[PDB]
């Protein structure tokens, strides 16, 4: 990568895979090196390790390297240092969470939790944050609400409550949208929608234009052409 | 592990506590209202209880 960033002077895009192994695998030769065992038995030179890793990786003068790099996260404790300090060093987090898969949602990606700090209201402008600003209360709103529906059910819940929650279930089956390397692990074309179409569709969604859609017509597509079309084929 | 498994099963049964308590108080305030209007309705009752009772 640095060949590509420095000397060949392109853009680069790294892609590492899973770096918990890098991790583990500091800490298994940690013993051998006969380095007394640091906390939940890391490396005690877990902190400097993924600091030269994570700092060789960067955007310079010359080139400049897009890292994604995949995480695993032992039984989903991000408490673990391992999985903190890396979490830290990132720049742009995204946690996919185990539920999210089980609720048949794919993408996996939690989006309470994925949480990445380009998003502003200068970096994409006023009407994205707004947008997704909405999103977020709305969710949070919804997740709060799982208590009370819980024992409670829809009873204490007012009018208004009654149509966020109607919109989390809509914008949560919104979210789930096929992948084209899923066209094998699903058999469900893949669909990629540019990202000014998506605020769009979005934001029509949360003006409540398409609450008349059935939630399963949101569910595993795409835009908002195809929620509606998902719609027109329910409604047939 | 334990220590989390333990402790979210106890923020459970902390939501639980929260919810019944706050039922509890809502419950309350519906009962004056109940009970305002049983008598209301009971002293009507008695006027025709009144009637059967003098009519054995």
């Amino acid at each position: 990568a640095e060949y590509f960033r420095d000397e060949e002077g392109q853009d680069v895009l790294l892609f590492i895979d899973n770096i918990f192994r890098f991790t583990q695998a500091g800490s298994e030769v940690s013993a051998l090196l006969g380095r007394i065992p640091s906390a939940v038995g890391y490396q005690p030179t877990l902190a400097t390790d993924m600091g030269l890793l994570q700092e060789r990786i960067t955007t310079t003068k010359k080139g400049s390297v897009t890292s994604v790099q995949a995480v695993y996260v032992p039984a989903d404790d991000l408490t673990d240092p391992a999985p903190a300090t890396t979490f830290a060093h990132l720049d742009a987090t995204t946690v996919l969470s185990r539920g999210i898969s089980e609720l048949g949602i794919y993408p996996a990606v939690d989006p309470l939790d994925s949480k990445s700090r380009l998003l502003d209201a200068a970096v994409v402008g006023q009407e994205h944050y707004d947008v997704a600003s909405k999103v977020q209360e709305t969710l949070q709103t919804y997740k709060s609400l799982q208590d009370i529906i819980a024992i409670l059910g829809m009873d204490e819940l007012s009018e208004q409550d009654k149509l966020t929650v109607e919109r989390a279930r809509k914008i949560q089956r919104f979210l789930s949208q096929p992948f084209a390397v899923a066209e094998v692990f699903t058999g469900i074309p893949g669909k990629l929608v540019r990202l000014k179409d998506t605020v769009a569709s979005f934001k029509a969604v949360l003006e409540g234009k398409y609450d008349n859609i059935p939630e399963h017509a949101f569910y595993m597509v795409g835009g908002i052409e195809d929620v509606v079309a998902k719609a027109e084929k329910l409604a047939a | 592990a334990t220590l989390k498994e333990v402790e979210m099963r106890l923020k459970s049964i902390k939501n639980i506590e929260k919810i019944t308590k706050t039922m509890k108080i809502v419950a309350s305030t519906r009962l004056s209202k109940a009970e305002k209007a049983k008598i209301s309705a009971k002293k009507m009752d008695e006027a025709e209880q009144l009637f059967y009772k003098n009519a054995e």
